[PDB]
RNA sequence: CCAUGAUAAGGAUUAUAAAUUGAAAGUGUUAAUAUCAUAAUCAAAAUUUAUUAUUUAUAUUAAAUAUGUAUGUGUAGAUAAAAUAAGA
């Protein structure tokens, strides 16, 4: 999934200091 | 003569107006599909 | 106190990795958490570091999840980070309890091991009837009555 | 058998910290507890709260929680040779890593007055010794 | 290459505790749900072309990649040389404590050109303000990238003059073979 | 799509600062600049790899030019072994 | 452990119904583990 | 650093036929031209009685090669170990200069032959007694030193 | 307070019963020969002084062989020129001790001759010892430095001149009075190549490090058996046993006697407050120098065994590389010859002999043809010292004609602090630094990063960097040390020699994985090594993730890039020499620690105070 | 003086899910050595003769004769070992 893959990068370059979760799971669910 | 208007300016392969890393990995990418 | 021949030094991490046995050893961890007690402080960090060790050694059992379904990428950065966090906190309390030990000796008149700090009265390392006549580190020649730290009465 | 005078990694510092770091072990007893009760109980009944308070200070300056760690912040590892068993040059390099990472020196601890810590009472004043300075 | 724990059972590995609270954990869903649907029903009833066009103030910048070297040189639109060729062997990158492999390598090319425009900064700007014609406060200096030779070191090139693009702003990007 | 200067800066008197008009005998480098926003892919990607994000924690106790090191003295040795 | 395993037994012969909830929380299972012997040779 | 001349070594063994002697000392010859200090060792010559006269007929060789070629040098002292009898030879480099071709005369020749003989034949007789283990490499010394294969 | 208590009980008109050494019984030991050790030599295996005087002794017949050492107290405690700097800082003066005990145990438990330590002014106190013990001839080696041929020429005028010392005033009195015509020998020893067989003379040498290459390549060195052989037979010389020191000196139990002496510890020669002196930092180097003589045999027997010699040149190679600074396989044998415990031809001897025996590779000829031409640099360095005399110590070099370039030495002593603190921002001169601090030595590429860093990259006085490693590296040589500083600090500008490179090429070239500065500086042990030797570059993010917070530890550059006054504040830029920094909390009443003007600081006895020191003392005092 | 056997080093892989407290260590060869079935001149009491896994600082020789020399900041290079009731 281009799409989430793309979300996830970009939260881990823009916040260090707090990850995503949701992100993470949307990527793992569309995986 | 490397100022202006070159020797390789009307020998220059690929052109590509303006980051610029994309366009060195594309450009790399293409001359390794030419090599 | 009662040990006070000459002692080696172990890097922090080896003692956080060993786990139930000396470090986690809840007796010793039981002693800890009185002598913060007694000096009426909280004792938050030690109980940060005996709940990571109560999940630690609840599920050491269990085999690890595959990794192959673990994203490299993602899941080990942050299985590292929480390691690494872990391993700080356990460090601070480490800390902790090396500087409570060495107040409290301090307060009580308790004569530490040889080279040993225990500053506001020593600051330097006490050594006290030990194998080398001079002072390790310092080079300082030792008498026979090594060093009366504390005042006589009492 | 070689004798060799050169100063070892077990050198303690005593400059920095009130603890010297790689400190040498420590065996505290109940008897040092014990010791400890009965000197607590002579201090508050004598009145004498300064110990008490500069205990609490040093509490408040070294226990506070230590930060997160961005991803890809991680202790450094000793690669593994093909030269057998390098035992010597981790156990070296593991303690100077460790010598170096003073606790002056760790980032992850927020520590000094600039950083503020809503969990413990700053100054003696706020502590219940001085609950006849905060009456009505 | 074992199992270490092949003689503990798996129910052991690990044992699950707390069995008595999952019936009053499944009690206390059964109400939980039975007062949502009480509140659900409550709530129901309620030279021309694509050729670039050069610029006498652009400074044309040469990257040339080896095999085992790299180059980063500058010229003006005049033709004259604001700072020498920088060369891997020159910066002792080449020297060794390496090997021959990681000559010319990314960083090595990233690390080389770092240095040549940290360096060709103050002489680019001693060469305007020799003619008379200021920097100016906020430096942004057009340049043109050449690169050549289809190696390692041209991607940590590319990223070392893509760093600090505050002071030098890349308009042209092109190829030699 | 000097004494003023020392006066206004009490924190330089302890470090020096280079001439922006000419190069010094001593170069020293700026601090790089990356993207904070990102258009589109392969750019976090990338600035992601140039951090050390995807760096080996390992420290390198050996250099990589001693297998080369090696490898060069035994082809001396089979040559005067020959 | 060992006192452990015991006291559910005990648990399990007393009340009948009271096996379902120790040996899903595995107190009747035991471990086979046991310390080396001796042996001169180590 | 300037550059150093290569110590060469020339093999030599007992049994080598007066073709081949003549080629090698032409090469010795040659490398002191060029410089080099040479090594000239006899590896296989049985016992130091027979590969005395041989080294002393490879020494004439090369000195005869050398006074064709030009190539001045000086000997050193001939030593032989057990397997090898070997001596260096050191062409006019440097901060030594030779002018002219000197070789060890027969009279110091017999000298270090009758040594080396001595020393070998006490090493032999003498040694191996007591430098292997006594209850078996001990007595297969003995069984040699009955048979007199013990050399 | 030492010193004045030394010549009020030794140097002393009448020279009291206790402070005088017993005569002898039989009349013929009432004469000896005497010999004087110094720092140059502390040697009994290849000492021409030693051989000389047991040749004389033989020559004599049954002459005893007496031994004096007098420590020279100015050159331990004594500030610096510029900057006021330790002279031989207590690292180095344990060393020295130490070495001293070695050869006094050398010579009086294997040789059986008793060696006098003095403390005080080697001039006053060798003459008076001379006309005591009635010496017919006293040996010593040639010093050519400042402030050690000046003191050899006077010694060897009042032994000519028979003259005693009284040190209430400066006084000399003649020999009629001793409450023979001496003769004094100096001989040269120090250089691998004995004077009078170099193929060219000193005067019309030229300038050229490759030209004394080629030279020494036609030299011949001095064999060491002939020597050895005098020392050995100085054994069967008739020895006077009263001098020596008996069982309970050697465990300790009682001082030794007040005419033997009493070898002084640092706060007897003036070192104060010891606490400011200790480096509590990682000692990433896994080697040590045991002091001594045999110490140093075996060192050079173990470094030429465990395959040392590729530190040279590694193999197969012909042309040299960089060097590996991390590594324990580099002959740390420059503090043995600095301090005469191992001669250079001995090492000669050994390097050949090593060579001579595994001569079958063929490779072996070149590292010792590299190990030759290192040891025919440093005398080539004495050499070129010998030469410009004087002049080497002066600003701006020996030679001004070359400093066209060279600017007018600003001086900046919160500069120099850090400099000699090793706070600066590079790397690889912080690491060397470090080492040269714990350690008492660094290798060359070190030493010539650090003295470039310091004089041309930063702008300061080249003397103060020259006596900074005078007063850290154990192995200080003055001609060595002060040529090459003036050689690397671009005012000795002799053609056809090294090129003087850049702190950030010898990063580049040395250390170009950065094993080296990730080991002395292990915080940094995440920074990539296309970051390293550059941290200051980082971002936030990539210092967060590397555990390098700039500022906190590991601060900024003392060069600071162009700009970096706009964005950047004192939050930043992190002080460390302030009024509430670690530094000034030292020295248990607070003065500093190790640094700018810290002989001022911290030293006890001080002599000849200058207008230079007091202002630099009240401007340090001010802020 | 019997040359012939053992040993050293030393590895293999199926057990889904429920139940059960269960259903879970296996060796060629290459090597060295040796006291056995095989080929006569010489080891076991008169032992110096150098043969890997040892007790480091409150109290230290009484029953077969039972150890006086290496304190030195525990500081090299190489070598061996294990996932086994423990807690990578
Ligand atoms: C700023 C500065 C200051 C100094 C020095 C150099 C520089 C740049 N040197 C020279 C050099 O730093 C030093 O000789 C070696 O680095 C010592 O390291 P090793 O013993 O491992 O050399 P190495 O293993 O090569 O030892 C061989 C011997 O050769 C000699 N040698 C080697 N390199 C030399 C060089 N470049 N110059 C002179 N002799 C050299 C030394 O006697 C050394 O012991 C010096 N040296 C010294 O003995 N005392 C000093 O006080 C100084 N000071």
């Amino acid at each position: 999934c281009q799409s989430e893959t793309m979300a996830l990068r970009l939260c881990m370059a823009k916040a260090g200091k707090e990850t995503c979760e949701r992100e993470s799971r949307a990527l793992d669910s569309c995986l | 003569a490397h100022g202006g208007i070159s020797h390789f300016y009307g020998r220059t392969p690929m052109v590509e107006e303006v980051p610029i890393t994309l366009v060195d990995r594309r450009i790399m990418h293409y001359v390794h599909h030419s090599r | 106190n009662t040990f006070l021949t000459s002692s080696v030094a172990t890097p922090p991490i080896s003692v956080i990795r060993t786990g139930p046995k000396w470090w986690a050893h809840p007796e010793r961890m039981v002693r800890q958490k009185l002598m913060y007690f007694t000096l009426g402080v909280d004792q938050l960090p030690l109980r940060r570091t005996a709940v990571i060790q109560r999940d630690l050694q609840r599920f050491h059992m269990c085999k690890p999840p595959p990794r192959v379904g673990d994203s490299t990428g993602y899941k080990r950065s942050r299985a590292a980070q929480l390691n690494t966090w872990y391993r700080r906190i356990q460090y601070q309390e480490y800390h902790m309890q090396h500087l409570f030990t060495r107040h409290v000796w301090g307060l009580l008149r308790v004569y530490p091991g040889n080279t040993t700090k225990i500053q506001g009265k020593a600051d330097d390392g006490y050594v006290g009837y030990d194998s080398v006549p001079f002072h390790r580190y310092n080079r300082a020649p030792l008498p026979f009555p090594a060093r009366e730290l504390y005042e006589r009465r009492k | 058998n070689k004798m060799r005078s050169k100063p070892s990694d077990n050198v303690a510092w005593y400059d920095k910290g009130p603890v010297e770091w790689l400190p040498r072990p420590v065996r505290l007893t109940y008897d040092h507890l014990d010791q400890l009760q009965q000197w607590t109980m002579r201090a508050t009944l004598d009145g004498r709260t300064e110990e008490f308070n500069r205990i609490r200070d040093l509490h408040r300056e070294w226990s506070q929680h230590p930060l997160m760690p961005v991803l890809g912040d991680v202790e450094p590892k000793f690669p593994l040779n093909l030269f057998k068993q390098n035992h010597r040059a981790k156990k070296r390099f593991l303690v100077r890593w460790h010598k170096a990472n003073t606790p002056a020196n760790w980032l992850w601890m927020p520590r000094g007055p600039t950083v503020v810590t809503p969990l413990h009472r700053t100054n003696p004043t706020q502590y219940p010794e001085n609950w006849k300075q905060m009456v009505q | 290459f074992p199992d270490k724990y092949r003689r503990v059972p798996m129910l052991l590995k690990p044992q699950q505790g707390g069995q008595q609270y999952f019936n009053h954990f499944l009690i206390r869903s059964t109400n939980d749900r039975l007062t949502q649907q009480d509140v659900d029903n409550a709530s129901g009833q309620a030279m021309w072309g694509e050729m670039p066009r050069y610029t006498s103030d652009m400074v044309f910048l040469y990257l040339v990649s080896r095999r085992r070297n790299t180059y980063a040189v500058a010229y003006t639109y005049e033709g004259k040389r604001i700072l020498n060729t920088y060369t891997a062997g020159n910066r002792g990158l080449k020297g060794g404590d390496r090997g021959f492999r990681s000559e010319g390598s990314t960083d090595n090319g990233h690390q080389v050109t770092s240095m040549y425009l940290n360096d060709l900064l103050p002489k680019l700007r001693e060469m305007r303000a020799s003619e008379g014609r200021p920097m100016g406060r906020g430096e942004k200096v057009e340049l043109v990238v050449r690169v050549m030779g289809f190696y390692n070191g041209r991607q940590g090139a590319v990223r070392a003059v893509q760093d600090r693009a505050n002071e030098f702003h890349v308009r042209y990007f092109e190829d030699i073979t | 799509v000097r004494h003023l200067y020392r006066q206004t800066n009490p924190h330089m008197d302890e470090y020096l600062a280079s001439s922006n008009s000419r190069v010094d005998t001593l170069p020293v480098e700026r601090p790089l600049s990356h993207a904070v926003t990102f258009n589109s892919d392969a750019e976090a990607e990338d600035q992601l790899k140039w951090e050390g994000f995807y760096a080996e924690p390992y420290v390198d106790q050996a250099p990589t030019s001693d297998i080369d090191d090696m490898a060069h003295t035994f082809m001396l040795t089979n040559r005067w072994h020959r | 452990f060992a006192l452990r395993m015991a006291v559910a037994n005990a648990l399990v012969k007393l009340i009948p119904l009271t096996r379902i909830p120790l040996k899903k929380s595995g107190l009747l299972s035991v471990d086979r583990r046991r310390e080396r012997g001796q042996f001169p040779g180590y | 650093r300037p550059p150093t001349k290569e110590g060469i070594e020339v093999p030599f063994r007992g049994g080598t036929h007066p073709h081949a002697v003549r080629f090698k000392s032409i090469g010795i010859a040659k490398h002191l031209l060029l410089g080099h200090v040479v090594r000239i060792n006899l590896t296989d010559f049985g016992t130091v009685r027979e590969g005395f006269p041989v080294f002393g007929s490879i020494l004439d060789e090369v000195a005869r090669q050398a006074l064709q070629l030009h190539a001045y040098h000086t000997a050193g002292v001939v030593r032989a170990n057990y397997n090898e009898v070997y001596c260096y030879l050191y062409p006019s480099t440097g901060r030594s200069p030779k002018s002219t071709v000197l070789h060890p005369t027969q009279e110091q020749l017999a000298t270090v032959r009758d040594r080396c003989l001595l020393e070998r034949e006490r090493e032999v007789y003498f040694d191996g007694l007591y430098d292997k283990k006594t209850p078996r490499e001990r007595l297969t010394y003995m069984r040699k030193l009955q048979d007199g294969t013990a050399w | 307070n030492y010193l004045s208590e030394q010549d009020a009980l030794y140097l002393s008109p009448t020279t009291p019963e206790e402070a005088r050494v017993p005569s002898a019984l039989c009349p013929q030991l009432s004469a000896c020969v005497m010999v004087v050790f110094a720092a140059n030599d502390m040697r009994v295996h290849d000492n021409y002084a030693l051989a000389l005087a047991a040749t004389r002794a033989e020559a004599a017949g049954g002459l005893p062989v007496i031994a004096v050492t007098v420590v020279d107290y100015r050159m331990f405690a004594q500030p610096s020129a510029v900057g006021g700097f330790f002279r031989q800082s207590p690292m180095r003066a344990r060393f020295f001790l130490e070495t001293l005990a070695a050869l006094r145990y050398k010579l009086e438990r294997e040789l059986r001759i008793p060696l006098l330590v003095r403390c005080g002014r080697p001039e006053d106190h060798i003459p008076r010892l001379v006309v005591e013990c009635g010496a017919i001839d006293v040996f010593l080696t040639t010093q050519y430095a400042p402030h050690e041929k000046e003191v050899h020429n006077d010694i060897v005028e009042a032994i000519n001149q028979r003259r005693w010392v009284s040190r209430d005033p400066t006084a000399g009195y003649k020999a009629i009075e001793h409450d023979a015509a001496p003769v004094a020998h100096s001989v040269w020893q120090t250089t691998l190549v004995h004077i009078d067989d170099l193929p060219v003379p000193v005067a019309s040498m030229v300038e050229g490090e490759r030209w004394y290459h080629d030279d020494v390549t036609t030299a011949n060195i001095r064999p060491t058996a002939a020597f050895d052989r005098c020392i050995n037979r100085l054994s069967d010389l008739p020895a006077r046993g009263d001098l020596l020191p008996t069982t309970g000196e050697l465990s300790g139990l009682e001082p030794p006697p007040l005419y033997r002496g009493r070898a002084p510890t640092l706060v007897e020669l003036g070192y104060g407050s010891p606490e400011a002196f200790i480096e509590e930092e990682v000692i990433a180097t896994q080697s040590s120098h045991p002091p001594g003589e045999d110490a140093a045999i075996e060192r050079v027997l173990d470094w030429l065994m465990d395959g040392g010699m590729t530190s040279m040149l590694r193999y197969g190679r012909d042309r040299r590389t960089n060097t590996k600074m991390y590594s324990q396989r580099l002959s740390r044998l420059s503090p043995y010859l600095s301090c005469g415990a191992l001669s250079p031809r001995r090492f000669y001897e050994e390097l050949r002999r090593f060579t001579s025996e595994h001569l079958r590779d063929n490779f072996v000829q070149q590292q010792y043809r590299e190990a030759l031409l290192r040891l025919s640099r440093r005398d080539y360095w004495h050499w070129m010292g010998l030469r410009y005399g004087p002049l080497l110590f002066y600003e701006y070099g020996p030679r001004p004609e070359h400093t066209d370039d060279i600017a007018d030495w600003r001086h900046d002593p919160k500069i120099v602090q850090k400099w000699c603190a090793g706070l600066t921002g590079i790397p690889f001169a912080d690491a060397a630094m470090r080492e040269l601090t714990l350690t008492g030595f660094v290798a060359d590429e070190g030493r010539q990063g650090l003295i470039w860093l310091l004089s041309r990259g930063y702008g300061q006085d080249w003397r103060l960097g020259a006596e900074w490693l005078e007063r850290c590296s154990i192995d200080y040589d003055p001609f060595v040390c002060y040529g090459n500083c003036a050689y690397y600090s671009e005012l000795v500008r002799d053609d056809f020699g090294e090129t003087v490179r850049n702190i950030h090429w010898l990063a580049h070239h040395h250390d170009q994985t950065g094993i080296y500065v990730k080991k002395w500086l292990p915080q940094l042990s995440k920074i990539p090594p296309v970051y390293i030797h550059r941290p200051h570059v980082l971002t936030e993010r990539m210092q967060a993730m590397h555990g390098v917070q700039l500022g906190k530890n590991y601060p900024y550059p003392l060069k600071l890039w162009d700009g970096a006054q706009y964005t950047l504040s004192s939050e930043h830029l992190t002080t460390y020499f302030s009024e509430g920094s670690q530094w000034h909390r030292k020295a248990k009443n607070g003065a500093g620690g190790s640094g700018y003007a810290e002989a001022l600081r911290h030293g006890t006895v001080i002599l000849e105070p200058h207008q230079l020191q007091s202002s630099a003392f009240g401007e340090l005092e001010h802020g």
